[PDB]
């Protein structure tokens, strides 16, 4: 299967353009950055207050992730 | 504004399949869902929501059984392809975004207009057409509440007039229903003076024109 | 979803509507439901969104509340072309899908209301010649276009054999619609009576018919 | 090879124990936290203001690691 | 506080190995740099500085050549591993804390005491000892300045002493100082009264006690 | 490194000594600067750091600055017990290693200085006769202990053959050290005259002999 250090924790599937917030958890932009808006400004997993100053690019993931879009069968 | 715009017909026999696009005005894929819905006449809306890339691991359990609501997209934009067919399968089905995550968001941004998907192999039925008369002066209020019962027909639109079109000017219809059996239901009232009861017997003319079925009943107090 | 809407709500023209929505600590109200409208030969249409917000061209005569732990729409300056099945949304993460209360049908009055005219027309000779029978309820002369309606069988309610239509638009501007019984020539013939019951906002209308009797 | 996602930017060589910046880049902790007050509160790459209240762990890279650490003969 | 503690001796024959620790005190490796550095006799301080893992990938191109310089580390804790080792490997070997990064911040944190590290296969050598007399009274200052100039010799310990011990309070000792040859050299001076230059001649006794070579020469002005 | 650091600085029993330190623009000032104290016979240690930050048990009486475009170190209410080597540290990214100045060695002056007295030895009868001479320059009662010895013969200064000592401590409390330089029979014979020239704070103490001469 593709790994859990590829995966996000809102719709727990693959991530391709990650960013990460002040609690060191990692989500996909593009549904994370509108989810603190259309659910709330709070962190899924611990649930503290977290908006869209505060979450930030994650670029060591981003190039993990490459590693394995560039090559394998999971594309 | 955002706008989607949807493609109409839908009519099939049993077993083909149905292939369509809902247009995308104003952005694309990437960032929300995007998901159909659809609506049976006179019931509520049933599920084909929650996109996950392609297609979806977040469905209504009772729904993808059947030829899997198989509506789901190509290279994620708005399509439906849904295969080997059946009359059960009827709906009005619907394009729009809304949120994401493994989440609606809460909400559904942009509709489209709703394409009619039919699937039938029979041929145009005409109705069973019995008259309706009242039982007394009193109870029908005064005046003569004067009908007929047309049932058991396909497709809905039929034609009921009186007297060979020489009595319209008070003649109402009544709604069609369609029920279980894939037929209508319809019937029509018309108000007449009282002192015609005992003089002049009425005749309703049903004309079923999908099929070419005429035909005339007789309608006095018994 | 968790628990369902209120089917209808009806208020006069110029006056504001208030539909409500329910549901459980994580949906609805804790995280907000959206609010649609659909009416038949329409396309449906998003009115409100997170907390109050509303899409380009939505008037600000709609409103919404997340007060205490429900939602809420408020529809202000009423019209008849507001008239819709209104739908309230949730998402829960116990029911992982785009998931919807019920629908609460918008009724505008822009006349005054009344109770129906109904005649009730026993199973005639035609359809006893052909081994049948239907009991047909014809309901006219009604305002607002809702009723409900119930059978009876000399004194039991009737629950099988049972269908209905939709209402029509009358040339005097009042509704009519339809509810028929399904019998056999023995169940038609066996009994002493039946009878059609039209409830419409506080009084209900029935009409008779006796199976043994002649004119 | 050790990977270049594997490594920091300031020993440049493979991390164990990494935190990410504001700007989304990511150090090993116990050399870049003791450089922030050992050369100063800056950014190692772009240079602007940063100090340890900033500087937060980086979970999905503490992940990768993990993933070759516990199986390749990097060690 | 923190500490550390070196080992001492350090002398070695050539082609030999030097294997010894440094103790860590209140710390270990983990988020410091640990290295050593070195101060030959008479010189300034040279490189072993900032390390990588066990080793270093930033060192002095011009020091790591000959047996590499191999102190690096055990474990990454504090040691020294020098093998096949010669004579212009001799110096003060010195165990710190620092910075980190390819940087060694800009602090040394802690220090050690230095490891005297030394190498030689040669015998204890005695001096060529040589008497040294003033050429007049004006330019000795108006007293006797009297001399000896006691050359290549090692190890660096010898006596100078005058007259068989009787002439001592009188008598001063020069440091020695080592050369690039490997062997030292030293001088003494004695003040006496300048009436005894014309009536007694001085000896002055020389013993590198290391090699017991005892050479003694007279000094007079000529 | 980049630039060097001034050999020594000399300052008196209860004064402030000052210690400079210099580099380019990524190192020893916008890259600070550590100082260090090290004195023959005893261990190595940091003084100031991070601006003027100090390790525990390192007093008031030193302090530091990164003033301008330099690093500096101050130390105030002067001891014999500060006398030591001081060095000044770098790392710049261009030269990426735990380099440093040079180091400035401290003079403390307890007692009044002046310069040595100086008596020059000609090669001796003894050493002839081995086919060898040595012409030796003995300095003694000099404060503070440190002089800079130049060579010359017949008027041109000598720079092969020589060699010197460190100075050792006399029973009165002043200074003595000694120079060197190695002669062949031939060499010491055919001139006319040899001297050594020992500097000392602003004076220079010279003494000569002659080859040609005798007693």
């Amino acid at each position: 299967d593709i790994p859990d250090y590829l995966c996000g924790k809102i719709s727990f599937e693959l991530m391709r353009e990650p960013c990460i917030t002040p609690s060191g958890i990692t989500y996909d932009r593009k549904d994370i950055e509108e989810h603190l808006q259309r659910v709330g400004h709070f962190d899924p997993v611990t649930r503290s207050p977290l908006t869209q100053e505060q979450l930030i690019p994650n670029l060591a993931m981003k190039e993990v992730i490459d590693a394995f879009i560039s090559e394998n069968g999971w594309v | 504004q955002v706008q989607l715009q949807q493609w109409g017909a839908g009519l099939l026999k049993p077993s083909e399949t149905l292939s369509l696009t809902c247009a995308v005005y104003g952005g694309s894929f990437s960032g929300y869902y995007w998901s159909w819905i659809r609506q049976p006449p006179g019931k509520g809306l049933e599920w084909i929501g929650e996109i996950n890339h392609s297609g979806s691991t977040n469905y209504n359990p009772s729904l993808k059984s059947r030829v899997t609501i198989s509506v789901d997209t190509s290279k994620n934009q708005f399509s439906l392809k849904l295969s080997s067919v059946t009359a059960a399968d009827t709906a009005v089905y619907y394009c729009a975004r809304g949120g994401v995550g493994r989440v609606r968001g809460d909400s559904m941004d942009v509709w489209g207009q709703g394409t009619t998907v039919t699937v039938s192999s029979a041929s145009t039925k005409g109705p069973s057409v019995f008259p309706l008369a009242p039982s007394s002066k009193s109870t029908s209020g005064g005046t003569a509440a004067l009908g007929c019962l047309v049932k058991d027909y396909f497709p809905e639109p039929v034609t009921v007039s009186w007297n060979s079109g020489a009595l319209t000017s008070g003649v109402h219809t009544f709604p069609a229903v369609l029920q279980s059996s894939g037929l209508y239901s319809l019937s029509s009232v018309v108000t007449v003076p009282s002192s015609s009861l005992g003089t002049q017997t009425y005749i309703c003319n049903v004309n079923h024109k999908p099929s070419n079925t005429k035909v005339d009943k007789k309608v006095e107090p018994k | 979803p968790v628990l369902t809407q209120p089917p209808s709500v009806s208020k006069a023209l110029r006056q504001t509507a208030t539909l409500t929505c329910t549901g459980d600590s994580n949906n609805v109200g804790n995280r907000g439901a959206a609010w649609f409208l659909l009416h038949q030969g329409h396309p449906p249409k998003l009115l409100a969104y997170r907390n109050n917000d509303r899409p380009s061209g939505i008037s600000e005569r709609l409103s919404a509340s997340r007060s205490g732990n429900t939602a809420s729409l408020t529809i202000t300056g009423l019209q008849p072309e507001d008239e819709a099945d209104y739908y309230c949304s949730a998402w829960d993460s116990s029911l992982r899908v785009q998931v919807f209360g019920g629908g609460t049908k918008l009724t505008v009055l822009g006349q005054p209301k009344a109770a129906p005219s109904v005649t009730l027309f026993p199973p005639s000779s035609e359809e006893l010649q052909a081994n049948k029978a239907t009991l047909v309820c014809l309901i006219s002369d009604f305002y607002p276009g809702a009723v409900t309606v119930a059978w009876k069988a000399d004194s039991s309610p009737v629950k099988a054999g049972v269908e209905t239509t939709t209402p029509s638009k009358q040339s005097n501007n009042k509704y009519a619609a339809s509810s028929y019984l399904s019998l056999t020539p023995e169940q038609w013939k066996s009994h002493k009576s039946y009878s059609c019951q039209v409830t419409h906002e506080g009084s209900t209308v029935e009409k008779t018919v006796a199976p043994t009797e002649c004119s």
